[PDB]
RNA sequence: GUCUAACGUCUAUGCGAGUGUUUGGGUGUAAAACCCGUACGCGUAAUGAAAGUGAACGAAGGUGGGGGCCCAUUAGGGUGCACCAUCGACCGAUCCUGAUGUGUUCGGAUGGAUUUGAGUAAGAGCAUAGCUGUUGGGACCCGAAAGAUGGUGAACUAUGCCUG
RNA sequence: GGCGAAAGACUAAUCGAACCAUCUAGUAGCUGGUUCCUGCCGAAGUUUCCCUCAGGAUAGCAGAAGCUCGUAUCAGUUUUAU
RNA sequence: UUGCUUAAUUGAACGUGGACAAUUGAAUGAAGAGCUUUUAGUGGGCCAUUUUUGGUAAGCAGAACUGGCGAUGCGGGAUGA
RNA sequence: CCUAAGGGGGACUCAUGGAGAACAGAAAUCUCCAGUAGAACAAAAGGGUAAAAGUCCCCUUGAUUUUGAUUUUCAGUGUGAAUACAAACCAUGAAAGUGUGGCCUAUCGAUCCUUUAGUCCCUCGGAAUUUGAGGCUAGAGGUGCCAGAAAAGUUACCACAGGGAUAACUGGCUUGUGGCAGUCAAGCGUUCAUAGCGACAUUGCUUUUUGAUUCUUCGAUGUCGGCUCUUCCUAUCAUACCGAAGCAGAAUUCGGUAAGCGUUGGAUUGUUCACCCACUAAUAGGGAACGUGAGCUGGGUUUAGACCGUCGUGAGACAGGUUAGUUU
RNA sequence: GGUUGCGGCCAUAUCUAGCAGAAAGCACCGUUCCCCGUUCGAUCAACCGUAGUUAAGCUGCUAAGAGCAAUACCGAGUAGUGUAGUGGGAGACCAUACGCGAAACUAUUGUGCUGCAAUCU
């Protein structure tokens, strides 16, 4: 029989119709693939850190 | 291909956890039991009309086979299996290379 | 036979400069890499472990991970009509921080003291950047400098 | 045709006020075989902004007829009347970017006249793109 | 034949099933019907009930341990606590069950 | 000719009336269509927006979203506002006393709000006492709970729910969703 | 390009942590309309192959946004539903540790783990209807060369016989 | 099945497997056809897998329904730095 | 703040508090940006300029980028996708 | 393919050249100097490597365990392969470190079934014990058409659905091939390049060859040749008028204008082609859907019968021979 | 400023041939009982600093030096190229318009700079 074996022809077309989108950015990254060893103390940093600015601000307050 | 009779590799055996000496078999597959289900299910559907009634490979294409260790640990007879590459030639201890040596 | 494996089409890319092959550099070593610093991508051809794939030879991006001898790096890709994001850990050989970064990080220092300076004249000071202008009108003087008629040269052969 | 869309020349005989640096420069050189453009006299832009002049008001094409119009669009940049327009794009104001927004491009005839014999080829070469200066004046009195 | 993200069905429709299908026209025929037929068992033996006095009985398995329901018969031990054979009983619109 | 920077004659792709023929909702519309259109004030356009809003897009409030929202600090007298179905909670120990305005009460939601001392009052009687929607709390119902979404964007390690009519071990469990039968996705 | 069984999305409607009268019973001006309720289906709990176990550290969590609302007085502050990104908590599976104790081999407290679930994290569903899309059905309409089952032909003709 | 001094010949104008009715509306990735108007939008013949190469699934291109918001931060473009 | 890291009071990450106010840090444009669900047809292509492979070449076969025809009428090329 | 050709550490430095040493010479072994790698690194090629990744030596099993994340192909699915870490357990080294197979880029494999290892855990559903069986996790047994049916032929007795998505005529592009024609002039031609020729080269034309392609036609354009008949081309065989000669005459050869006019009868062959005989002024070459089958004929080719040779186990095949075979 | 130890950049530092080098340092240098390694105390190991030397190493200077580095009214706005035309040419290819723009060549200049610690005429 014998087709068309390859063409990128019109590629270009349909993808700048709806996309050629940049990703959107936010303030937080996801930490997956991040060193597990780094996660497992950056969880207790957080914690501890919320305990002291929640005890901060229950003295401002009574 | 040539491996050593003995090895010393991590033990998963709950006694170990730990490197112990290990000897070092050929793996050879079992003989097949004949109240498995499944050859139970097989001569079932082939008895009575019908022929073969389930496929026959014939479309050999490896000319190999993989090699399977089977490592017995030597302080508490836990077995621990690993597969080799495909090698056509193996032997287990056989004579270790003479690098020198004259023609 | 098409052939199309991880280093296909590699054999410029990942050369070592001309009189520049073997032992690395130390400064390499020394360096620091940040979660966030931005970073450019170079695979080194004589350090094949932690090698980036031939997409991400002379690509920008940002460390989001530090390990033991290498940085993870974030790359934004096209597939198609969208970016997908892309995740390589890279030995910190094919690594090397971007230059850009500091040339904004100077005109920040600079704007800031400029117009702390205009601010303690108690004047204004522009810092928006401007794209070249036309010049200006200007006087030429020709003392020394009469101007030299030319002609186009006639046709010579110099075989 | 990314570069004719960013200066809103989305049609034929549709003009556009450019101020001229680097990066404006750049894109004009990169739209130069489809354009023909050059430098605008004061009576020129007066004729423009006085025949065809029209504002972009909420994203509609409405006629220049009345001076509050003008002030209503752009007062916090000091324009007031057609005049200070004028003279805030011949000029060139601190504020052309957001006055050269606002009017709308200019829709243009063809010329009375016609062109030359053939239009797709450089000033230069005796067709009609690339930069004729001031004979821009003498196309835009054509085709205004 | 398969496409898109849809659930995968068991529609049981590969035999000669229109031959079988049954439509309920006349449920309410039947409905009309079944009265008329219980009018007429009413008028044959009454002042005599129409339903024979059932028992109470615990419904079986782990599920309905806790529901209670009608049985089908009065035991033999039952009929002979309250003085009544079970021969006797039928006859006076008593259900017995030698089973249970 | 021209070259069209966007696709021409779109239309705004937003609801501009409810689909809903019920003349009674078109009267809440009738209000609120004069009232987004000449106070200036943004909630009678929120709510006139929210009054197109089809069924899946206002989900019932419970009663228990109300006495969250109303344990906001400063916010205990403020009037709640659902544009929707308020639905009763059997799970709340306690309901406090207010004043919520609704499309629709439930059985259960008006004989406990009125229980414990409040009132349930309808949208137009919020217009009267609050023509600008002052002092008020708009509480809206959870969008992404409903079971539909749970088989959105379903695909390779994506975590959502396959589209399945049964569910067991012999239903969708054993190759793409295990590593001892090939691979798991 | 239909009808039907079972379905996906979307929309309208009723009720709503429930929902669905119609299998059936009552009733009737009699296949209608009207009325009734136990069960049952789906939902309200998941996870594990299974034995089994089974959802609050906290105001049902923190951070950055967030329409609307409150206090202001450009600006600013407070509160911030839906929703988005991110970091956590709880339940099930997997792995590690293994208290008082004990049918001495059971029990599994307590504390953890780049693991894992179609979960919890102040319910959202059920039912009816409509378009569009899917699958099984003759399946948009018409179409094979074939296969099978059960019957009818040696008035033509082939061959044997009998009689001319 | 018959019959054949054998041609795959003959077996009611039917023979390299008669005729009749049924299964049967047999199946068909292949042909053909597929019935009123206007308005708006508007493609693909490309990726991967498939006894896949005249076909499918899948992604892409397209329509419809919209939803959260209202200049927030986007671009088939330029400038500067790297 | 941490159970990570340092010989450490060193760092890493995430933070409390304070300072820098519209030239808040290039141009131009922006019938606004972002997001979701669902489904059709298609999955034979071909041509022109330029780059380009096999072939002596081909109105031949095969690629790259763009624009077109296909799907498209209108004026010109007499005629012509 | 490799128990090292994997891992660690240490020491040394290859290809080659020069100058020297009994047998010893181009090649044996020894010495010095030079030696950017011109070598070696299992195997293709590319990249990489010098106090090494190369050579030699020592010790080893990291070619181990639990599983997550990531890169390539990508639908951002699978498979293969690889990368950086987490938690173990080890090897090596003084140590820092390095090591999760081979310096890097290839070296491989789902569902169902079986088998082995692990956990010695769950289940066999009226309750137990022990066999047996079934589960969970990880390997192996294999699909090479390698995202993975279980599979020999023939039909010249043939059928069906289609296809000009595709071959066998004509036609179209091309002109390799075929045919024909030029230029430059070393040579030939007793002397003498061009009366007549003309090598090595090189420029073209033609579509009467054969290729190349597959655009049209597969709901069909009747596929060879001959007979009959018309017309057209010129690259002219003869006949008209002329120019040239290595033209004395006669004869002959080259050329110009020239297609007006003619170009045959037969043996053999189905032939187109060919070859012979003979006449003739000459017996030129071609086209017109390889002109011409509702004009014929039907010898050939190419249905079904049959024979032979070779092939095949056979049914049967032959672009091999032979005979009979409806021309509406 | 010299020198040593440890370095960064990795030839402006390399290569060849000469010459010079105060002080300290470095170095060669002397020995083999001990730890250690070799065919060989040559390398490696240890001891003495005692007997000697700047001969070599190292350092600096010299060379119309090789190489390397930098610069440019050098070549050259050349080659190439993005974009354009119903431009030229039978073609091969070429010219023009708006832009970007080499390499070789030629000439000139230079020949390590520097961080931490210690030490010295
Ligand atoms: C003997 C002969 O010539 O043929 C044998 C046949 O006897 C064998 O039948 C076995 C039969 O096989 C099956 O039922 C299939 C199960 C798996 C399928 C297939 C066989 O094997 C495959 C392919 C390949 O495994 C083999 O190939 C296995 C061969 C085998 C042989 C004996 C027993 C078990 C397996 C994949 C690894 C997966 O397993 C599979 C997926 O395609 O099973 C019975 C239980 C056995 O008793 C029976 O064995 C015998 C000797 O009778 O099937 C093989 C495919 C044939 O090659
Ligand atoms: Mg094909
Ligand atoms: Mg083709
Ligand atoms: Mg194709
Ligand atoms: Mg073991
Ligand atoms: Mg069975
Ligand atoms: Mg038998
Ligand atoms: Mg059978
Ligand atoms: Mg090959
Ligand atoms: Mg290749
Ligand atoms: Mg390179
Ligand atoms: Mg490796
Ligand atoms: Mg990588
Ligand atoms: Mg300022
Ligand atoms: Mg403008
Ligand atoms: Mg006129
Ligand atoms: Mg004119
Ligand atoms: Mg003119
Ligand atoms: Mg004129
Ligand atoms: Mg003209
Ligand atoms: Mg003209
Ligand atoms: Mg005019
Ligand atoms: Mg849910
Ligand atoms: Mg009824
Ligand atoms: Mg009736
Ligand atoms: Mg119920
Ligand atoms: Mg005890
Ligand atoms: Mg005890
Ligand atoms: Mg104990
Ligand atoms: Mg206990
Ligand atoms: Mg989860
Ligand atoms: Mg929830
Ligand atoms: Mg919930
Ligand atoms: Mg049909
Ligand atoms: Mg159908
Ligand atoms: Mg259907
Ligand atoms: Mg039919
Ligand atoms: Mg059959
Ligand atoms: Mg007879
Ligand atoms: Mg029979
Ligand atoms: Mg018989
Ligand atoms: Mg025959
Ligand atoms: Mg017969
Ligand atoms: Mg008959
Ligand atoms: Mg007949
Ligand atoms: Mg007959
Ligand atoms: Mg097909
Ligand atoms: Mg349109
Ligand atoms: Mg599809
Ligand atoms: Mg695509
Ligand atoms: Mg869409
Ligand atoms: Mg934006
Ligand atoms: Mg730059
Ligand atoms: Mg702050
Ligand atoms: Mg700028
Ligand atoms: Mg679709
Ligand atoms: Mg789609
Ligand atoms: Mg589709
Ligand atoms: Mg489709
Ligand atoms: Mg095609
Ligand atoms: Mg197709
Ligand atoms: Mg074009
Ligand atoms: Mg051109
Ligand atoms: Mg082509
Ligand atoms: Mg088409
Ligand atoms: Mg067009
Ligand atoms: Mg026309
Ligand atoms: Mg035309
Ligand atoms: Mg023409
Ligand atoms: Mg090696
Ligand atoms: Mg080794
Ligand atoms: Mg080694
Ligand atoms: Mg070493
Ligand atoms: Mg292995
Ligand atoms: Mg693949
Ligand atoms: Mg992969
Ligand atoms: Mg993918
Ligand atoms: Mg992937
Ligand atoms: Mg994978
Ligand atoms: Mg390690
Ligand atoms: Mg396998
Ligand atoms: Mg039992
Ligand atoms: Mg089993
Ligand atoms: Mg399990
Ligand atoms: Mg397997
Ligand atoms: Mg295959
Ligand atoms: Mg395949
Ligand atoms: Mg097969
Ligand atoms: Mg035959
Ligand atoms: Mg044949
Ligand atoms: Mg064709
Ligand atoms: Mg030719
Ligand atoms: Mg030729
Ligand atoms: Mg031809
Ligand atoms: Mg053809
Ligand atoms: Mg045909
Ligand atoms: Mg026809
Ligand atoms: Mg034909
Ligand atoms: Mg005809
Ligand atoms: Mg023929
Ligand atoms: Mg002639
Ligand atoms: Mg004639
Ligand atoms: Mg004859
Ligand atoms: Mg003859
Ligand atoms: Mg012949
Ligand atoms: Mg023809
Ligand atoms: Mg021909
Ligand atoms: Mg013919
Ligand atoms: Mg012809
Ligand atoms: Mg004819
Ligand atoms: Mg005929
Ligand atoms: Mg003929
Ligand atoms: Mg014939
Ligand atoms: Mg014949
Ligand atoms: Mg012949
Ligand atoms: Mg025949
Ligand atoms: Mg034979
Ligand atoms: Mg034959
Ligand atoms: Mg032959
Ligand atoms: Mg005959
Ligand atoms: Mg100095
Ligand atoms: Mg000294
Ligand atoms: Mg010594
Ligand atoms: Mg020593
Ligand atoms: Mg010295
Ligand atoms: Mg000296
Ligand atoms: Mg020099
Ligand atoms: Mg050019
Ligand atoms: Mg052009
Ligand atoms: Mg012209
Ligand atoms: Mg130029
Ligand atoms: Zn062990």
């Amino acid at each position: 029989a014998k087709s068309k074996n390859h063409t990128a022809h019109n590629q270009t077309r349909k993808a700048h119709r709806n996309g050629i989108k940049k990703p959107k950015t936010y303030k937080y990254p996801s930490l997956k693939g991040v060193d597990a060893k780094f996660k497992r103390n950056h969880r207790y940093a957080l914690h501890g850190t919320a305990k002291a600015l929640a005890k901060a601000r229950a003295e401002k307050s009574a | 291909v040539n491996v050593p009779k003995t090895r010393k590799t991590y033990c998963k055996g709950k006694e170990c956890r730990k490197h112990t000496q290990h000897k070092v078999t050929q793996y050879k597959a079992g003989k097949a039991s004949l109240f498995a289900q499944g050859k139970r299910r097989y001569d079932r559907k082939q008895s009575g009309y019908g022929g073969q009634t389930k496929q026959i490979f014939h479309k050999k294409a490896k000319t190999t086979k993989k090699v399977v260790l089977r490592l017995e640990c030597v302080v508490c007879k836990t077995k621990a299996q690993l597969p080799l590459k495909r090698c056509k030639h193996f032997e287990l201890g056989g004579d270790k290379k003479q690098k020198g040596q004259a023609l | 036979g098409k052939s199309r494996g991880y280093r296909s089409g590699t054999r410029y890319a990942f050369q070592r400069d001309f009189k520049k092959h073997g032992a690395i550099p130390l400064s390499t070593y020394l360096k620091v890499y940040k979660v966030g610093d931005i970073v450019d991508i170079k695979a080194n051809g004589s350090i094949q472990k932690g090698m980036p794939h031939k997409y991400y030879h002379g690509k920008t991006g940002i460390v989001y991970n530090v390990t033991k001898s290498s940085v993870g790096v974030i790359i934004n890709k096209v597939v198609g009509n969208r970016y997908i994001e892309k995740r390589v850990n890279l030995r910190v050989e094919h690594v090397k921080h971007s230059a850009c970064r500091q040339e904004f990080l100077n005109r920040v220092k600079s704007n800031a003291a400029k117009k702390r300076e205009a601010k303690a004249n108690g004047e204004t000071v522009y810092l928006k950047r401007q794209a070249a202008k036309p010049r200006g009108s200007r006087i030429i003087s020709t003392e020394g400098n009469i101007p030299q008629t030319l002609a186009p040269v006639a046709y010579e052969t110099f075989i | 045709r990314k570069v004719l869309q960013l200066l809103r020349l989305t049609q034929i005989n549709a003009g556009v006020f450019v101020r001229l640096t680097k990066a404006t420069s750049e894109l004009i050189k990169l739209a130069e075989p489809y354009v023909a453009y050059g430098y605008p006299s004061l009576s020129t832009i007066r004729q423009l902004v006085y025949k065809r002049g029209f504002g972009k008001v909420n994203k509609q094409r409405i006629a220049l007829s009345d001076n509050a119009i003008i002030e209503a669009n752009l007062g916090k940049f000091n324009i007031l009347s057609i005049e200070d327009l004028i003279h805030e794009i011949y000029t060139v104001g601190p504020n052309f970017k957001q006055v050269s927004n606002f009017l709308w491009p200019f829709k243009l005839s063809n010329p009375n006249g016609g062109f030359r014999a053939r239009k797709f080829q450089h000033f230069i070469q005796g067709g009609d793109t690339g930069n004729r200066e001031q004979f821009i004046n003498a196309l835009v009195k054509q085709m205004n | 034949a398969i496409s898109k993200n849809l659930p995968l069905l068991n529609n049981h429709f590969r035999k000669h099933w229109q031959e079988r299908v049954r439509v309920h026209f006349d449920q309410a025929g039947k409905k009309a019907s079944r009265r008329q037929s219980r009018l007429r068992k009413a008028a044959k033996i009454a002042p005599r009930p129409i339903d024979a006095l059932r028992p109470v009985v615990r419904a079986p398995t782990v599920k309905y341990n806790r529901k209670v329901r009608a049985g089908r018969g009065f035991t033999l031990a039952e009929l002979k606590a309250v003085g009544i054979a079970p021969k006797y009983a039928r006859t006076i619109g008593i259900s017995v069950d030698h089973r249970r | 000719g021209r070259d069209h920077t966007s696709k021409q004659h779109v239309r705004s792709g937003h609801r501009t009336a409810p689909k809903s023929d019920n003349v009674y909702l078109q009267l809440l519309v009738k209000l609120y269509s004069f009232l987004a259109r000449r106070t200036d004030a943004p909630f009678n356009k929120v709510i006139l927006k929210s009054l197109f809003l089809s069924k899946i897009n206002r989900p019932p409030v419970s009663v228990s979203r109300i006495s969250r929202a109303l344990k906001q600090k400063g916010a205990a007298e403020k009037t709640i506002v659902v544009v929707g179905t308020v639905t009763d909670d059997n799970r709340l120990l306690e309901f406090p006393k207010a004043t919520i305005a609704a499309l629709r009460f439930t059985a259960g939601a008006k004989d406990r709000i009125l229980k414990n001392g409040g009132e349930a009052i309808t949208l137009d009687q919020l217009a009267l006492r609050a023509p600008k929607g002052q002092n008020t709390l708009i509480v809206r119902g959870p969008r992404n709970s409903r079971e539909a979404v749970r088989h959105f964007g379903f695909g390779p390690h994506k975590g959502k729910a396959p589209r399945i009519l049964s569910k067991g071990r012999k239903f969708e469990r054993a190759r793409g969703r295990r590593r001892s039968r090939g691979f798991k996705v």
